[PDB]
């Protein structure tokens, strides 16, 4: 069994949480996981488990 | 199938030009004749029965793992006889250890 | 009609070559040792004891050798582009000349193959001498034929040349004398028992059938394409 | 027996496209396929108004005749891919436990006992065959069914319906309505005209 | 109609042949192969029978000898003149010899298939495109659509309309199951109706047909695949 | 040796149970664990410092000098000679310090301090320098040294080696190790190391199989072969036959000395000699003169691939001396030849190249055939008469190897894994450094300034600062990735410990036949065992519960003894025109074709007899008489998976007798034949009484073999054998003459350790006996008896286990794992719905 919070280690390259409960947080929405939600129509979901909970931040574009 | 009456190599056929003569790396030619006419040969349903399974028919009487049934041998009046199934054609043959064949092999 | 080994033709024929005839009986017989032990004669290894002796089946590769490159300048005039003895033996022989070669050179082949297999599979000792005994007797019987003068010169041209090409190779089969071993373009030099350099790749044993052979295709059996994680795997268990 | 013994004499005679080894392997898995007969004697030993098994399988709560007759009568004839246990032991064996060219229906994978009489060696050598082969398929399942899912999922996963009910990839149209109908899949009632 | 409609190749006529460095330009002597000279006596025979096919000189000396297994000559019940006009309309490169349609059932039917000196026009050795030409031969259709392997009886289960306005479904229409696409040799036939001709692959439907017939074969392989608790159909449209 | 006669055996009361005694015989017998054991114990005795010794000689020279000194410019070749004689394997030990006190270390200390259960070995090597000069100049510098340890082997637990070899429980239970364990695994970094089976095909056996794969389309069936000179530790050399689309019969070599070149059949006989292709094409058909269909074949086949053209050895496709072809060879095939033209003016140098090449292709083509000049001729018949089985595979005659089958298969486990991986690390990390040494100090130190105190240190030094490998983190770092299967010691529980040391692994259609239950499992393989999800299943096989692992036999002795028979004709006296002719049958042992009988079936009955007797032919042969091809094979490799099996005899030659008895009374007429026929009486020799001594202790399953009741059977000769699967099939056979079985197998030896837990597997469905299989290995309970010394991670230890009510023989040797719940078979609030379970909160 695993819970994690909102805070933990992320990823130095991507920034994304780590993997699993023995690195202190994580637990995955894979493909198949988006593929469910968009085709339910998410896209609130979707945005806030891959963006506010994992590697969110706002780019600049010129 | 011809060999080198010189150096015992294969000779290759090359057919000029109503008549075969073999032609060796060597030089030598022999002059085939009438029978080496033929080219290539195909006969279907060939190559099984009477030489595919001579040795495992002729060790199958002596083979303790061969199915027996209760048939009397003409040969030599024993009780049990060696039975076989043979091919797609499932083609039964009984065999004995004393030399009898069914005639079907 | 009987056979025996007769030692004065292979004197003749040493004498010929003005080579010792410990060496032209000891044809295939000359692995691992040296030329200089070869002349004296010391180290000859007994007459073969069975059929399976490979040295019968190299005295026949010599004779089988020798009878194929008279065989090719024998029918010259049929070639496009015979080999380089036979050209340079008869560059000097008219068309007319040539086709008559055909006629002219004796068959020298006689019955040796078929006899040579009777006392091969019936008594290997015997097969060695008469394969050493035959290419003695071709050689020279070509050697000392008289007429005509032409093919005289062409035929002794031909026997001497081709059997010093004969004891050239059995000798280049025999053990290396001392010599520098910087021919060979490299920093270094192996051995034929050389287990430094030696391919370990191979020392972990091919123990799979089909090991070579590459497949490429996804394995049928993997989560490659699939999106499951562990501990969660548990869910992909029977029912 | 009856058919072997017609193999015996050579009486067996394959239709053409058949040889004479597939006429009589479909001759075989043909006579020992289990009569319906066979509920008979399941159904006399049985008490439905009480029997537990018997409720279970019949409300469809759980398992199939096929269950219950296995488990009381007989397992009868094993087929991997449609056919008998094939002599892979050597040549003309099914097992070591029989003899070569062996023509009893026993040495091909017919189970002559139930589970509940219990199975004897080779009996069990052959159930355990078929549930192998069982398992193998269900763990090809998930590999197979995953490749072709990923291709057909980003085959189809731009198709999207717009604002005419239209299946469209970006602007170029798929579907001129998403059924033919416009209708949600989910909103369907089956009704006799 | 199955029968018919199902390939005959002419390999599957044959019991042997032989390819032979042999010829049969007649008034020279002979020159025959030892186990095939007893030949002599229906090859002259076929000479008086057949007085319009005289060998021509243009012959090769390349023969392919065959012997016609009888048993299923008459089980698929083809005519040996039927044979004849089939390979000789495939193959003017070839002139063609045979033994006579006796029914004596102890003397095989014999065709010896003379190469011409127009087959040899090709870059390549003689007796490998006349290996090449025999192989041909074999392979050359007899009867039937080509590339239906098989053709089985099965019986239907349609719907028709009665005069007085019922559905009745039917169950005693008989039509045939083939192996192997060939959706335009089933059309050219008259004894299979063309307009309703049902193939199970998809590419011959898109070619024949076009691209509406092939979505809707689509459909129905994809729903035939999917089995009895399949998707609804939307998805697969 | 004459046994009792079958018809007075009293076996009407010899129940199953009785037949669970003979199992239980079996497996005292193996011991359950002993076989990789044995192996390891065999490994540092016998293989080892053969391996060193004999493999590892060192021939190597150099070019470069130093232009400074007229001797150092009169100088470019120098060769060293240095072999290893001296070597052994001591037991591990602690120095804290690594020298002075030399305690013995411990299993439990190495656990604790995450330390290594490994020991030295003591090296000594005889060094032999020679510096070639110009002008024929040669001089030769010998050095012995002294014997020297720079290495550390990992050591196996329960190994004379180990500590705990044969200490008593009580002092294992002082030493802190786990008294009932039996050890078999290697305590590496803290960890246990359990080093698998790995099944591996059988050498000597040549592999035939069609490419219908259908990818690289131009080739057609292939029939390789592995071919090892000896022991399980010789250096294997693979030939692979391959005949082409195009017509070719090409044969690759792969061996260390030289793979990956494919070459024309025809040229690699002729380099031995026999240029003749008539010779040749005699040699693979075995005979000319007759015509037949096969020989038709096999010549028009081989007659194609000679005329037809090879890209690569063109020059020398007509080339009738050998002596081109074995030079075109040495300078294909043989390194550190950079220029062709460069030798093209030595005489000496190409006799060299000859020498060298003649000398690897004796040592790589077929060595088990011999690796001396002597024997070439006979490889050359043993070259052609593979061809002719792949040949005679192709006409269809036979079907291709069957990959799955075990009567082809080894499992090769600690010794030959730890063997292969010792060689090849052995070889770099001990090689590499110690010549990269000899040719720095040839760089720098002038060569005849070396004295012999000099050239010690040389090789000490060279080896004594070596970082890379060590031999130590090399050999662990193979033990823990794992051609040596390896596995975390998982301690479960004891069973699963137990079914770790049993695990066969393969460690390579081909997806879903790999996976099934081959018909030859049976008796072998636990037909029940297997894994349950994804790629795992099928992949690891369990040994079935009377199954071990045979050792290498007397080869040499039984090679003796077969070539002293009468009736066996060696290869030199009978020739392949002799073999046809008379029908000869040919005589295999270890794959070395040696010898032609004239009765196959009569040779192989007669050794089997012998074998019985035991006093002979050791019983752990193999004697397989194929009836199809009409051979007797005799093999005694490791890796093979003998299991015991009661013999059974009749009486069919009194049988036969009596028949013909009769039948000469039914010619003289006389209607009373029927008091002249006798039935037909087939009976194994166990007895209820040997069942008792069997439990009694009084009688063992070696008692058992001595006494010719049972004998020990290979998948190879199982394949000879009609085995009835249960004493009540032979009692219901008991007169019949058309069921004459060879042996008669007990139910239950069919199922491994981990199924047999399971109660009336029989009547449950095979698949859930499988996925008992599974579950039988991760219970928790007593894992190990020392835990609380054992520092262990993710470890279970269960206070309470109970017997079972309704025990199996799977417990007699395992500890069970479990309780007896009470269990109710009954709806409860639904709350046990779709596998759940409602426990009892007290
Ligand atoms: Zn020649
Ligand atoms: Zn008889």
């Amino acid at each position: 069994r695993y819970a994690v919070a909102s805070y933990g280690p992320t990823d130095a390259l991507t920034g994304q949480p780590l993997d699993g409960k023995r690195s202190h947080g994580g637990l995955r929405l894979g493909e198949m996981e988006h593929w469910v939600l968009t085709a339910q129509g998410a896209m609130q979901t979707i945005i806030e488990k891959s963006h506010d909970d994992s590697d969110g931040c706002i780019s600049y574009i010129c | 199938m011809k060999i080198c009456k010189a150096c015992s190599s294969c000779m290759v056929r090359t057919y000029v030009d109503g008549n075969i003569i073999f032609r060796c790396s060597c030089g030598e030619s022999v002059q085939g004749d009438s029978q080496n006419l033929l080219v290539s040969s195909k006969v279907y349903h060939t190559g099984e029965m009477e030489d595919k399974y001579k040795i495992f028919i002729k060790n199958a009487p002596f083979d303790p793992t061969n199915c027996q049934i209760k048939k009397d041998c003409p040969n030599c009046h024993l009780d049990y006889l060696t039975q076989i199934c043979i091919g797609s054609q499932k083609i039964i043959i009984l065999v004995c250890r004393c030399g009898y064949m069914s005639n079907r092999g | 009609e009987p056979w025996t080994f007769d030692y004065g033709k292979i004197i003749k024929t040493a004498k010929i070559l003005d080579i010792s005839p410990a060496v032209i009986e000891a044809i295939g017989a000359m692995e691992g040792r040296s030329y200089a032990d070869i002349r004296e004669g010391q180290g000859a290894p007994p007459p073969p004891t069975s059929m399976d002796d490979p040295r019968l089946m190299a005295v026949d590769s010599a004779v089988r050798i020798f009878l194929y490159n008279y065989n090719c300048l024998r029918h010259v005039s049929t070639f496009n582009k015979p080999p380089i003895h036979v050209e340079r033996l008869v560059k000097h022989l008219s068309y007319e000349e040539k086709e008559d070669l055909e006629k002219v050179l004796p068959n020298v082949v006689n019955e040796y193959h078929t006899t040579f297999k009777h006392l091969r599979v019936t008594d290997p000792a015997s097969a060695l001498l008469y394969s050493i005994e035959f290419l003695c007797i071709s050689f020279l019987t070509l050697y000392e034929i008289k007429e005509p003068s032409w093919v005289v010169n062409i035929v002794r041209e031909f026997a001497l040349t081709e059997l010093n090409t004969i004891i050239q190779s059995e000798k280049l089969l025999s053990k290396p004398g001392a010599f520098n071993f910087m021919i060979f373009g490299e920093d270094f030099v192996c051995s034929g028992e050389d287990s430094s350099m030696d391919d370990i790749s191979a020392y972990s044993s091919p123990g799979l059938f089909g090991e070579d052979i590459i497949d490429r295709l996804d394995d049928p059996f993997s989560i490659e394409d699939v999106d499951i994680s562990l501990d969660v795997l548990d869910n992909l268990a029977p029912q | 027996e009856e058919i072997n013994n017609r193999l015996l004499h050579g009486d067996i005679m394959p239709p053409i496209g058949l040889t004479t080894h597939d006429f009589y392997e479909k001759l075989q898995l043909n006579a020992l396929k289990f009569p319906d007969r066979i509920l008979k004697p399941i159904m006399n030993s049985i008490n439905p108004e009480t029997n537990g098994l018997f409720q279970m399988v019949a409300t469809g709560a759980k398992g199939s005749n096929p269950n219950m007759i296995h488990i009381m009568a007989g397992i009868g004839q094993i087929e991997i891919n449609t056919q008998r246990i094939q002599p892979q032991f050597s040549f003309g064996r099914t097992l070591v436990y029989y003899p070569r060219f062996a023509l009893e229906a026993q040495a091909y994978g017919f189970i002559c006992n139930s589970y509940i009489a219990g199975l004897t060696s080779p009996e069990f050598i052959f159930g355990e065959m078929n549930g192998r082969f069982d398992l193998i398929n269900k763990a090809l399942s998930t590999s197979s069914t995953g490749y072709a899912n990923r291709k057909a999922i980003f085959g189809l996963q731009s198709c999207i319906v717009d604002y005419y009910r239209r299946v469209s990839i970006d602007t170029r149209l798929v579907q001129q309505l998403y059924g033919e109908d416009g209708l949600d899949a989910r909103q369907l009632e089956t009704v006799r005209f | 109609i199955a029968n018919s409609i199902e390939l005959i190749t002419f390999e599957r006529l044959i019991l042997q042949w032989h390819l032979l460095y042999e010829t049969y330009s007649s008034t020279k002597k002979n020159v025959m192969y030892p186990d095939f000279a007893s030949d002599v006596e229906w090859m002259t025979d076929f000479l008086e029978n057949h007085p319009l096919l005289q060998p021509p000189e243009d012959i090769a000396n390349w023969c392919i000898r065959l012997e016609l297994n009888k048993t299923t000559m008459i089980l698929k019940s083809i005519s040996l003149e039927s044979i004849i006009n089939s390979l000789r309309a495939k193959h003017p490169n070839t002139y063609i010899m045979h033994s006579v349609e006796n029914t004596a059932s102890g003397i095989p039917i014999i065709i010896r298939i003379y190469l011409r000196e127009s087959a040899f026009r090709r870059m390549a050795t003689d007796e490998k495109i006349a290996v090449n030409v025999v192989d041909k031969l074999l392979n050359s259709t007899i009867r039937g659509i080509p590339g239906i392997k098989n053709a089985n009886v099965v019986k239907l289960m349609r719907h028709r309309v009665d005069a007085q306005g019922k559905l009745v479904r039917l169950d005693n229409i008989y039509a045939i199951k083939t192996n192997g696409t060939n959706i335009f040799g089933a059309m050219l036939d008259d004894n299979i109706d063309p307009y309703t001709i049902v193939s199970s692959s998809i590419g011959d439907t898109m070619e024949l047909y076009g691209i509406e017939a092939a979505r809707q074969k689509i459909i129905s392989e994809i729903r035939t695949v999917m089995g009895d608790k399949g998707p609804n159909h939307r998805h697969l449209l | 040796i004459t046994y009792g006669p079958i018809e007075t055996v009293d076996n009407e009361e010899l129940t199953e149970a009785d037949m669970l005694s003979f199992i239980s015989a079996a497996v005292n017998s193996t011991g359950l664990i002993g076989y990789n054991i044995k192996s390891f114990d065999d490994l540092m005795d016998n293989g080892i410092p053969q391996i060193v010794k004999q493999m590892f000689n060192v021939d190597i020279t150099y070019k470069d000098q130093r232009d400074h000194t007229e001797i150092d410019k009169l100088r470019e070749s120098v060769q060293i000679q240095f072999n290893f004689t001296d070597v052994n394997i001591e037991r591990p030990q602690h120095r804290n310090y690594s020298q002075g006190n030399k305690i013995n270390l411990l299993p439990n200390k190495a656990r604790l301090c995450g330390l290594s259960y490994s020991g030295p070995v003591n090296l000594a090597a005889e060094v032999i320098l020679t510096a070639h000069y110009s002008n024929g100049r040669q001089e030769v510098k010998r050095a012995s040294i002294p014997p020297f340890q720079v290495s550390t082997f990992p050591i196996m637990r329960g190994s004379n080696r180990c500590h705990t070899h044969h200490l008593s429980k009580t002092a294992k239970k002082e030493i802190g190790e786990d008294p009932n364990e039996p050890g078999g695994y290697f305590i590496a970094r803290g960890g246990e190391w359990v080093v698998d089976l790995l099944e591996n095909i059988r050498f000597n056996t040549l592999h035939i199989h069609y490419h219908t794969m259908q990818q690289g389309n131009n080739e057609i069936i292939r029939g390789e072969f592995i071919s090892q000179p000896g022991g399980a530790f010789e250096n294997s050399s693979q030939i692979i036959i391959r005949y082409m689309t195009t017509g070719a019969i090409t044969i690759e070599i792969n061996s260390t000395k030289f793979s990956k070149l494919r070459i024309p059949w025809y040229l690699i006989f002729r380099m031995f000699g026999m240029t003749g292709d008539d010779s040749i094409i005699e040699q693979v058909v075995f005979d000319l003169e007759s015509n037949s269909l096969v020989n038709t074949f096999m010549i028009e086949i081989l007659e194609k691939s000679i005329h037809v053209l090879d890209p690569i050895f063109q020059p020398v496709q007509h080339e009738l001396n050998r002596e081109k072809i074995i030079q075109f060879l040495s300078e294909k095939v043989s390194k550190f030849v950079s220029n062709p033209s460069a030798y093209k003016s030595d005489e000496n140098a190409v006799q060299y190249l000859n020498e060298r090449q003649l000398t690897i292709l004796d040592k790589i083509l077929l060595p088990h055939m011999g690796q001396t000049a002597d024997t070439r001729v006979r490889k050359l018949r043993f070259l052609g008469l593979l061809i002719h089985k792949i040949l005679l595979v192709i006409m269809n005659v036979f079907p291709p190897t069957d990959r799955d089958s075990y009567r082809t298969k080894r499992v090769h486990g600690s010794g030959v894994s730890l063997a292969k991986a010792f060689k090849a690390i052995f070889n770099t990390s001990v090689i590499a450094p110690i010549i990269n040494g000899f040719k720095e100090l040839l760089k720098q130190t002038a060569f005849e300034e070396l004295t012999q105190r000099n050239i010690i240190e040389a090789f000490s030094a060279a080896l004594s600062k070596n970082t890379a490998s060590d031999l130590n983190r090399s050999m662990e770092q193979s033990i823990i990735s794992g051609r040596v299967s390896t596995q975390s010691l998982e301690r479960k529980n004891l069973l699963n410990t137990i079914s770790a040391l049993r695990t066969v692994n393969t460690h390579n259609e081909r997806a879903d036949m790999m996976r099934r239950v081959h018909a030859s499992y049976p008796g072998y393989i636990c037909v029940a065992q297997s894994a349950d999800t994804g790629e795992k299943v099928g992949m690891s096989k369990q040994l079935a519960i009377t199954a071990n692992v045979c050792t290498a036999g007397e080869v040499l002795s039984l090679k003796q003894r077969l070539l002293s028979d009468p009736a066996i004709q060696q290869l030199a006296d009978v020739s392949n025109k002799d073999i046809v002719r008379k029908g000869l049958a040919r005589v295999f042992i270890n794959g070395e074709w040696i010898g032609c009988c004239t009765n196959a079936f009569e040779l192989a009955q007669r050794y089997r007899m012998l074998r019985r007797e035991g006093k002979v032919v050791h019983p752990h042969t193999t004697i397989y008489w194929d009836s199809m091809v009409d051979e007797v094979e005799f093999w005694l490799d490791v890796g093979r998976l003998t299991r015991p099996l009661l013999i059974v005899d009749n009486n069919i030659e009194k049988y036969n007798q009596a028949c013909y008895k009769a039948a000469e009374a039914r010619k003289k007429g006389d209607k009373d034949w029927e008091k002249h026929k006798i039935p037909f009486i087939q009976n194994t020799r166990f007895t209820p009484q040997m069942a008792k001594d069997i439990l009694a202790g009084t009688l063992t399953l070696e008692d058992l073999v001595a006494q010719g009741i049972c004998e020990f059977i290979t998948p190879e000769e199982a394949e000879n054998c009609l085995v009835a699967f249960s004493i009540i099939e032979l009692r219901k056979h008991k007169h019949d003459v058309t069921r004459r079985f060879t042996h008669v197998d007990v139910p239950q030896a069919i199922l491994g350790l981990a199924a047999l837990v399971s109660p009336y597997a029989n009547c449950t469905q095979p698949a859930r006996v499988t996925y008992e299989t599974n579950q039988g290995r991760q219970t928790g309970g007593w894992y190990c008896f020392s835990w609380p010394y054992r520092v262990d991670m993710n470890r279970f230890f269960q206070f309470y286990n109970e017997m079972p009510l309704v025990k199996t023989i799977a417990h007699n040797y395992v500890i069970p794992n479990g309780l007896n719940t009470i269990v109710a078979y009954m709806i409860y609030g639904g709350y046990n719905q779709e596998d759940s379970v409602i426990v009892s909160q007290s």
